């Protein structure tokens, strides 16, 4: 204290914090329009926002391998998929407050 | 920091403190389960989330809920390893005890010795700590309802209520409203299967996840017997719920 | 859900009952349980998007009996079980809520059905936190106005008031506004001013400098000078009517802007003294929207100018043509602001008096103010103080001496400076007798 | 006194969002509960006691 | 790393875990295709045996063993260091056999292996094992497969896959069971498990293999454990080389 | 890896992070290969069994 | 400036992994530029390749 008015922990992004994450992301992107986050947000627990940053990123290089301008709810699902492998993998998962 | 420490049991720290412990209470939740115990008027409820991830795999023999003896449940949270080498010195001790004695082990004096064990496994330095938590229940053939939770450390206290896992907190608040509420110390039904609804819907409201019967595992330790129920037993219960 | 089968499961059976629809509500008049016992099925199964047509069904029973008062209390216990078993989603369950307030609000089939409904709704929508809540105020409002005819405005506006002190983001930003001036109207009601500041201050003032917001602009500083006049503060409220007199629709139409005018005359002139009264009443001076009536043009002046006058000469030109306006002087508590207006006239004549005057009679002095001797000290003492005048009052009345006392030095400064300016003037003198005599 | 300090700071923050004009021993409660820290040794730490 | 956690095999890193069973894991992906096919009636094992240069003898060297006469096993992973848990667990089968003068149920194995390598995690006078096993049999309750990782886990497997080629394994196994929800005959098990082995060998792609497929079945063994070997083989060689092509 | 200056680290300046390992088994066998088609080579040569040396 | 005629990855054996990764990294985004653009993504600034030398 007196250094100082207000600590604030910031914990991982929120259940429904992660949420508005992707509408951030997702509004950056041409698309079809897209309602699948729901499943997604799910996918995506314990994600970091850099790792949500990654997904839209990833989805659209796949829009792009496949020859289409718009991200799809097909490639979304795979984004979710593979970031949480590779994210838990060069990982330990680490713990601090 | 990390200088010796850490790499033995036999080291304290300048704090005094054993890291290496520590460390399998960030060990037993490396299983991703959760659990909850809670206590009734004639029946201790133990439940615990049943992770089926592949279905390469048969649902059944899935559990951490083991049947130690007549009158005891245990449940594991953490490791497969050490959940079945925790159970043999369970069964051993409870076996060993019945015949030494000739009368039959309580949840306290199970839970106890156990610990006791760990602790001697922390003084030397060719064992190590079994980086699970156990939680037995049992209805006391003198005591009624009871739960003792055991640390990896080798604590053990009692309860009206506990849960372990990773999102325990969670799990600690709703059931404090509980009992706080109540201004009773147990759950008031006098049927033991309104009591497995009962530790169900908090376990829902405290995780805020819905379960299916492939999500579910309950023991039910009742006086004088201990049971496991199945999957379709499961089922009849959580039905009673969604339409009361 | 994310998945598909309850999307299609619950949507087909909602559609098969909703061709059953005529024959639910003949059902429910025969016996409410029976009718009611088949939606209660339906609505207790899965997926949300069904419901939703499912509990129109329900709110259509209601309305049918017109609509007993056993009923609302019965349909308003069940939501809030319901919700618990988990609503099919604790954020889906408080649309069907949601329904129930409408109907009330939009129909009101007796005044003793609509009073008991209040309550029944109010206390439902505590745990809910959605559009509900946007919902809630009108609900509570509509028995502060059943409220307003009984004993308790006070404790009803109180309620409400706790409510909309607290913000909320299902509310718009256009509802939020309009809504908190309405709050600040019953603190006045209460008889509680302290209230009205704070609620005055929750929102903001750079809020109402949009366009869309200029409805809302004029109703907010209309009912800030009420609140002020009441506490006596005649500059802040002369501040305020000069924010409506900038206002482009009172400005544009050639006799909204009249009265709004002769409003910031009386308040600018009721204010006493200060820097702020200077600046604030220069600006109406040069305004030519003050040469539009002949009446406020005469009495600003009269303040503005330095003028030695008297009390009778002025209560007279100003006692039948300020009366007939309230608001201003014509109300029973504005009696106290045309009582005002003597101290203003003789808070004037001081400053006056004491520049042009350095040493006059105190004799002399009681007339001008037209006060006895006793009146007159206190009051000369009270600028003194506040630092307006400089003045020392003899009791035996042999003087008044109005004036700041020079010191040894100030005397000499003065004269250094006299001689040295005169200096200056001889000399530039001699520059221009020799061009004038030159050209000429 | 640094504790302290914080107390009346956190207080008077409560009052700009109210936005009032006084502090009253409402404010001086919410304070008192809070930049005290700990509450974090009994988390799993029971076997040193 | 360093600082134990990976130089002692009881020593605990923050993390809750210890990175040598990983690396004992890391030596299974390294051993080669081995599944286990559970069935109504039976189980079937069947290896990806592979060929180094052909001065080699056939059919005479497998990871196929068997404890009593009716649990099969096989291990993947380090060649030696698997024979050896095999061998510790005939010699605690014989226990079981002496004492309670019976065959050991299949869940009575999968608990005594798991405590044999969880107890070589808690001394550093001795190293891990480095191999799973998949096994199981026939017995009282029916037909039991288990598979057991270097970790000490093991749960029951409708399939269940190890070594390098795991991955195309897996995936077949679970069409397997949405193809015939019953996973099949045990017969057309053993076809089933050729087809898998032979995409498991374009992971392996370098070498030749040699598949050594063995079964133990309700009635189509006769409760025992026999080599599948003959016209039985022979034809899972045909219809696996059908298939690929 | 930890050398890695802090500026880049941040999203939108590297955003593939890709891995060269040392040479498994099957690997040095090809690599072997090329280096000896620069000199004379025979059926003497199994660069197989050279790689597993 | 220092270009060559391509070296060809016939006279490079081993490193699947890299040379697919690469692929993808460089030359995809490089053909398919139009396409990140449009959508307004970024493509990897920069990739980072690391291990022994
Ligand atoms: N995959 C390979 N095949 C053949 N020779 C290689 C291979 N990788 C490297 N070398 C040899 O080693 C040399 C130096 O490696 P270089 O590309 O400079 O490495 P880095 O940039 O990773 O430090 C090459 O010029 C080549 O002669």
């Amino acid at each position: 204290p007196g250094r100082l008015d207000r600590k604030v922990e910031i914990p991982l992004p929120n259940e429904a914090g992660r949420l508005e994450i992707f509408k951030i992301h997702t509004a950056k992107v041409k698309k079809t329009g897209e309602f699948d986050f729901e499943a997604a947000v799910k996918m995506s627990d314990g994600f970091n926002g850099a790792d949500i940053r990654n997904c839209a990123t990833e989805a659209g290089f796949f829009a792009i391998r496949d020859d289409r301008d718009h991200i799809n709810p097909d490639d979304l699902m795979k984004a979710v998929r593979k970031v949480a492998e590779v994210k838990k993998l060069e990982g330990t998962i680490e713990y601090q407050k | 920091s990390a200088a010796g420490y850490d790499r033995h049991i036999t080291i304290f720290s300048p704090e005094g403190r054993l890291y290496q412990v520590e460390y399998a209470f960030k060990a037993t939740n490396q299983t991703n389960i959760n659990s909850l115990a809670v206590r009734g008027k004639d029946c201790t409820v133990v439940i615990s989330q049943k992770k089926v991830p592949d279905k390469l795999l048969d649902p059944t023999t899935v559990s951490y809920i083991f049947c130690i003896s007549r009158t005891i449940g245990m449940v594991v949270n953490g490791p497969i390893p050490d959940a079945r080498n925790a159970a043999l010195r369970a069964k051993a001790e409870a076996a060993e005890f019945r015949y030494k004695y000739g009368y039959d082990m309580p949840c306290d004096v199970l839970a106890k010795r156990m610990a006791n064990l760990s602790q001697i496994y922390t003084q030397r330095a060719y064992m190590r700590p079994l980086g699970v938590i156990l939680t037995f229940v049992s209805v006391d053939e003198e005591l009624g309802p009871s739960i003792y939770k055991t640390d990896p450390a080798g604590y053990y206290v009692g309860y009206k209520a506990t849960a372990t896992g990773p999102k325990q907190q969670e799990i600690t608040t709703n059931l404090e409203n509980h009992f706080k509420k109540s201004k009773i110390d147990h759950i008031n039904e006098e049927s033991w299967e309104k009591v497995v609804e009962f530790a169900i819907t908090h376990m829902i409201d405290a995780l805020g996840t819905e379960f299916s019967k492939n999500d579910l595992e309950v023991g039910v330790a009742t006086k004088d017997k201990f049971f496991t129920l199945s999957a379709e037993n499961i089922e009849e219960r959580l039905v009673a719920i969604a339409e009361q | 859900m994310s998945r598909d089968a309850p999307i299609k499961a619950d949507k087909d059976y909602s559609q098969i009952l909703k061709e059953e629809f005529p024959k639910i509500d003949s059902l429910a008049q025969n016996d409410c349980n029976s009718a009611l016992d088949q939606l209660l099925v339906l609505e207790k199964k899965t997926r949300q998007a069904s419901d939703l047509a499912s509990s129109k069904e329900v709110l259509a029973k209601i309305v049918d009996l017109l609509a007993s008062r056993n009923k609302w209390d019965d349909l308003n216990e069940q939501l809030t079980l319901l919700s618990k078993k988990h609503g099919q989603l604790k954020l889906s369950i408080q649309y069907m809520i949601q329904k129930v307030m409408e109907y009330l609000k939009s129909s009101k089939s007796l005044d003793l059905n609509t009073r008991i409904s209040v309550i029944e709704t109010i206390r439902v929508v505590t745990e809910n936190k959605i559009f509900v809540e946007v919902e809630r105020a009108r609900v509570t409002k509509d028995l502060v106005e059943i409220k307003k005819e009984e004993g308790k405005i006070d404790e009803a506006a109180d309620i409400l008031c706790e409510l909309q002190v607290e913000t909320y983001g299902s509310m718009e930003m256009s509802e939020k506004i309009q809504f908190i001036l309405e709050q600040m109207e019953l603190s006045i009601l209460k008889g509680d001013y302290s209230q009205a500041t704070v609620l005055s201050r929750k929102i903001l003032k750079k809020t109402f400098k949009n366009p869309k917001y200029e409805s809302l602009k004029l109703e907010y500083y209309n009912l800030l000078v009420k609140i002020s006049l009441h506490k006596r503060e005649y500059l802040e409220v002369a501040q305020y009517l000069q924010e409506i007199y900038q206002t482009d629709a009172i400005k544009s139409d050639e006799a909204k802007w009249k009265p709004v005018l002769s409003h910031i005359v009386y308040f600018l002139v009721l204010s006493p003294y200060g820097n702020l009264q200077n600046d604030l009443i220069h600006k109406i001076q040069n305004d030519n929207n003050l040469k539009k009536l002949e009446s406020q043009e005469s009495l600003v002046k009269l303040f503005t100018t330095n003028e030695l006058m008297r009390w009778p000469i002025v209560q007279k030109t100003y006692e039948p043509v300020l009366n007939e306006d309230d608001l201003a002087f014509g109300g029973e508590a504005n009696k106290h602001h045309w009582e005002d207006l003597q101290k203003r006239v003789i808070e004037h004549n001081l400053r006056v008096i004491s520049e042009y005057y350095s040493r006059i009679t105190l004799l002399r002095l009681n007339e001008l103010l037209d006060l006895t001797e006793s009146q007159t000290e206190t009051y000369i003492s009270d600028l003194v103080n506040q630092g307006i005048i400089y003045a020392k009052v003899n009791r035996p009345a042999k003087i008044v001496n109005f004036e700041k006392p020079k010191n040894s030095s100030q005397l000499l400064n003065e004269w250094s400076h006299n001689v040295d300016e005169l200096l200056e003037h001889i000399e530039t003198i001699g520059h221009l007798i020799t061009k004038e005599e030159i050209m000429h | 006194g640094a504790v302290i300090a914080a107390i009346m700071q956190e207080a008077g923050l409560r009052a700009v969002r109210k936005n009032r004009y006084v502090i009253l021993q409402s404010d001086l409660e919410e304070a008192y509960a809070t930049q005290v820290k700990t509450d974090n040794t009994v988390d799993k730490f029971d076997f040193y006691k | 790393i360093g600082t134990g956690y990976d130089l002692s095999n009881s020593v605990f890193s923050p993390d809750g875990r210890n990175f040598q069973v990983e690396y004992a894991v890391k030596a299974v992906e390294n051993g080669t295709t081995s599944i286990g096919i559970k069935c109504n009636d039976g189980v079937v094992f069947a290896v990806e045996k592979l060929i180094t240069s052909k001065l080699l003898v056939p059919q005479k060297n497998v990871k196929i063993q068997v404890v009593d006469r009716h649990i099969g096993c096989v291990y993947s992973g380090l060649i030696p260091d698997g024979r050896h848990l095999v061998n510790r667990g005939r010699e605690e089968a014989a226990s079981f056999k002496k004492l309670y003068k019976t065959p050991i149920p299949i869940p009575a194995f999968a608990d005594r292996l798991g405590q044999y390598v969880q107890a070589h995690t808690l001394y550093n006078s001795v190293r891990p094992f480095g191999v799973s096993t998949i096994f199981g049999g026939v017995d009282k309750n029916g037909a039991h497969l288990y598979m057991l990782e270097p970790s000490g886990s093991y749960w029951g497997y409708k399939g269940a896959a190890t070594g390098k080629g795991r991955q195309s394994a897996k995936a077949e196994l679970e069409k397997l069971v949405d193809h015939h929800p019953e996973g099949l005959s045990a017969r057309e098990a053993v076809k089933q498990a050729a087809k898998i082995i032979y995409l498991a060998h374009e992971d392996n792609k370098e070498k030749d293999f040699e598949l050594e497929i063995s079964w133990c079945s309700l009635s189509e063994t006769n409760g025992l454990h026999k080599f599948v070997k003959g016209d039985l083989l022979q034809e899972a060689i045909d219809f696996a080389q059908k298939e690929i092509n | 890896v930890d050398v890695l200056d802090p500026a880049l680290l941040r999203s939108g300046r590297l955003d593939r992070k890709i891995e060269f390992p040392l040479p498994s088994e099957d690997s040095r066998a090809q690599i072997l290969q090329i280096h000896s088609r620069k000199m004379t080579t025979d059926d003497d040569i199994n660069w197989q069994e050279l790689a597993r040396s | 400036v220092d270009e060559k005629p391509t070296e060809t990855y016939s006279d490079v054996g081993g490193l699947d992994k890299q040379i697919e990764e690469l692929v993808e990294a460089i030359v995809l985004p490089m053909k398919r530029a139009d396409k990140f653009k449009d959508m307004g993504i970024r493509a990897p600034k920069g990739a980072l390749m690391y291990g022994p030398p």
